[PDB]
């Protein structure tokens, strides 16, 4: 029942706005059935995956009603990360006070850019809508091109990337670095995420930099300092924003495969952000290579990662992988399409980024149905499901050992 | 064909492995992780558990074993309290081993089927042979 | 130097066999430098791709030293992994005659169906050659086709099955089931290997009859008793042998992405098999199932199985899920091929099977290379290949506590 | 700047505590795992080791450290066996805790630069603060 009230609570969320769009006031266009529950559940498991575009399908109402499922949906999970974190409404209001203030704020900034351009009307609904989804980590864009038009404009891309890094990293980062605002004395989960976001970031910038460089479909045919924002951007929004900048169906393999495992490791923990986060990769990846070097112990910024914590970022790790795997096996049965792209498709939706390469629109019926059961596993996590709707009992009898030859 | 011995040491594991070799099916508990584990190949079946939780022993199942040894030793108490626990689960035959004389009176007015003692009982029957050798 | 010792003698095979195959009484026609060393680690690291056909470019005395590289690399690996086993020429001769012996009667068995085909002295190396081969989990064959003419033949299916299965699981299984011959009495590795064999071929074979029901490439146009062979045949073989009866390029994408999963797993653990092994598979999955059930420790068969277990099993898991992604990300950058085949490639490299579809001919000199790489790494094993290599300096020295949130 | 402060009890922890406070780099060793992880936020380094075993002194660095000061309560023997060692590492400043006279007597001649007795020196301060209210 305690994990079983958020699994329940975005059910009711998507199928209450599933059917808030079939109304006809907020598409102009007939909107068939599966792909409104498609819309609310990517709304509402703030994902961003797309169906059908969101300036050319809903109207001022509809793309309202996806900014209220994005709100909900964002601050309903961060709000319960932060919850389950210190267990395991006076804290609500807060975190919504301090959501609504940075991307008001943000807003305004936009406000700059957008509203001389689209106009008073049309440039502040755009601008507030880009500033609740990009801190959400959501990636809905009403421009038919997410994005795509502003690769080397400042202002779009410093403000929409700050939304999503500082709502990506866990909102414990944020009070642990006001409270302190000294390293030093930053907790070992804060110094993890500060320290990883930068070093990962800057990875993976220098990777899609190099890669696609010589790509004339993307990073090829633009200015020396538009490539560093388009590569910047394109490196930190696969966790998990997933806005665009470039056509991600005209890069490299080597790129998109890099972005596989970019997308599946995601952001920090209790956040809007999905995904095995970037501690469980950092314990994952420290306990073996300690375990390689025969360190007795997984030591990392002068601290000490017990077995219990071990053992929970691995079981996470591969619980998250058979899922992805069942769902790549899954749709490549019912989707007749390139395996690239279902598999860029399946960690997109597991991991609530939203990027994909021209597959969303032509998905079947059955494959849409695939889907959104991948994004809501994925935005509520493998071990907080299963919990929900898993008998339990709690064992009291111990066995004698066993030798199982694991090599 | 169903026995169960509770308490792995120098008693109880003797019966272990007799039985064993007979072609018995027996099941061994004991705290002590390391008994149950250097009889763990010994006995059909070797569990991990204390005889003195209800709990435990419903779990085992206890209550299909027509017979139960209770060969807890250099703990009186648990052995005391053990059996006493199996008269709850209607086990039909008890057999206890005891540890002195007092021990043994508190075992027979608590319903133990047969008390063991082995020192005591072991020089009853030496001196039996002495006498036919 | 205990485990450098296997990877230095490996790699001074290949080097051997590589040049040996370079004199002009091997190959009829002559032979790249990469190609000789790509077939000679093939042989030697027992995987079975092939980027030239066995029959068509080598003569008899080049066969015969393909089957001495099998057989010695065969053997050299599975004489070592016993004697890992037991300690974390007495007994290389013992199994040498084991496997001689299993063999030899083995290649008497197929001569009696091989020997009225191709005649005296073809059909007599012919099944001494497959007898080797199937044994020692190789693949290779001297038929332009890998046993696709024999897909109905019960003689070829069932001798060849029998070897690379009872040759994939471990020695020690073997040695258990003949000393024992009684499985309550069996250890928990070897009951973990007989019941989990049974189960994974089962539900692999079911997959395979399934899904390529219907294909009219494979198991379409043949009768329905050949169709039960050919599926029998095609979920052994990923694991890890990689003979052929049917045409992978040609099957389903699903059937494909199972048998990525069937030869990950791999087989048993001190034998001709590579891959994270069965019971490494088996121990994650229960612990994970355990975990989720909320179980304080992971039992199977009777028994109890302890975190340095669960650890190592995880660890050699995730190690080779990112030599594998490292493989992938490698072959993508250099070979421009589809992505299918790429990942096909690197997990039969990887796990020594030696499937492919239509991939390995066509490879580069740079693919080829990285293969190569991918072969000796997943035969010598990540663990071990990383300790040959690595310094080692065991810690003295614990520190506090550290909380990290891994949700 | 540069302390080292051995054993994390009502003495050691105290010191630790205050000199966080004052703003120095302290390091915390104690062999209870328990009174590492609770001073592990008031100490700059906090290292769970044992001060008895040269080999795990050389790994902290404690020979870089000038001033070392030796809390160790309840266990003479470590105290004086710490002590020891601690000027084969030709430490500069040696500060400890001593627990009775006739431990006193022998810290003083096993070269400890000064002995600290927390019970005994309070009370001569105690009453230098009564006299001069
Ligand atoms: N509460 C208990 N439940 C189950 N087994 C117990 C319990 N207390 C003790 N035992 C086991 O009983 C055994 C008694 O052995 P010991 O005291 O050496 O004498 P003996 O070998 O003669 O029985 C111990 O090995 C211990 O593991
Ligand atoms: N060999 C040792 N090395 C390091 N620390 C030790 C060693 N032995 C004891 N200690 C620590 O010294 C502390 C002494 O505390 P205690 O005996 O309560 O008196 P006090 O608090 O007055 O020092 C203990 O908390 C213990 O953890
Ligand atoms: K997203
Ligand atoms: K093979």
């Amino acid at each position: 029942t305690p994990p079983q009230v958020l699994a329940i609570g975005f059910f009711l969320t998507i199928i209450i706005g599933a059917v808030l769009l079939m109304l006809p006031i907020s598409t102009t266009k007939p909107l068939s059935w599966i792909d409104a529950l498609f819309t609310a559940a990517s709304a509402t498991t703030v994902t961003g995956l797309a169906v059908v575009d969101t300036g050319t399908q809903f109207t001022v109402f509809g793309q309202t009603v996806i900014m209220g499922l994005i709100q909900i949906g964002g601050l309903g999970f961060m709000t319960f990360a932060v919850l389950i974190v210190m267990i395991l409404i006076g804290l609500v209001k807060v975190l919504f006070l301090f959501s609504i203030s940075i991307e008001l704020i943000a807003a305004l900034i936009l406000s700059i850019r957008l509203v001389p351009q689209y106009g008073w009307s049309s440039g502040l609904f755009a601008s507030l809508f880009h500033a609740i989804s990009a801190f959400n980590n959501a990636g809905f864009s009403l421009w038919p091109d997410n994005l795509m038009s502003y690769v080397g404009d400042p202002t779009v891309n410093l403000v929409i990337t700050f939304l999503f890094i500082t709502g990506g990293i866990g909102f414990t980062v944020l009070f642990d670095v006001m409270k302190n605002r000294r390293f030093k004395t930053f907790s070992l989960h804060t110094k993890l995420m500060l320290t990883g976001t930068l070093m990962l970031n800057a990875i993976a910038m220098l990777t899609v930099f190099i890669l696609e460089y010589s790509n004339p479909g993307t990073l090829g045919h633009l200015h020396i300092v538009d490539k560093l924002w388009a590569s910047y951007f394109q490196a930190v929004t696969p966790r998990t924003a997933g806005f665009n900048s470039l056509d991600f169906g005209s890069m490299r393999e080597g790129t998109i495969v890099f972005t596989l495992l970019l997308m599946f490791i995601g952001a920090g923990s209790a956040s809007t952000a999905s995904g095995i986060k970037l501690t469980t990769f950092i314990v994952i990846l420290t306990s073996v290579i300690a375990y390689l070097r025969g360190k007795k112990e997984t030591v990392i910024f002068r601290r000490s990662i017990k077995y219990p914590i071990i053992i929970k970022a691995l079981a996470v790790s591969v619980t998250s992988l058979f899922i992805v795997f069942l769902g790549i096996f899954a749709l490549t049965i019912t989707e007749q399409a390139p395996f690239l792209q279902i598999v860029f498709e399946t960690f997109s939706a597991f991991g609530t980024v939203g990027l994909t390469m021209g597959l969303t629109p032509e998905l079947t019926t059955a494959g849409k149905c695939i889907i959104i059961v991948i994004m809501f596993i994925g935005r509520i996590g493998p071990l907080t499901f299963v919990f929900s709707f898993a008998k339990t009992e709690q064992s009291n009898i111990r066995y004698p050992d066993g030798e199982v030859f694991t090599g | 064909k169903q026995f169960a011995v509770i308490g792995l040491g120098r008693f109880g594991g003797s019966i272990c492995k007799e039985l064993h070799r007979m072609g018995h099916e027996v099941l061994a508990v004991d705290i002590n992780e390391e008994k149950v584990n250097a009889y763990a190949s010994y006995a059909t079946h070797a569990v991990i558990a204390n005889a003195t939780e209800e709990n435990e022993l419903l779990s085992l199942g206890i209550r299909n074993f027509e017979y139960v040894i209770v060969a807890i030793g250099a703990n009186i108490q648990a052995s005391t309290l053990t059996t006493l626990l199996l008269k709850e689960l209607d086990i039909p035959n008890i057999w206890v081993k005891a540890q002195n004389y007092y021990h043994h009176k508190v075992l027979e007015k608590i319903g133990a089927d047969r008390i063991i003692h082995p020192e005591k009982d072991m020089g009853v029957k030496i001196a039996q042979s002495l006498s036919d050798e």
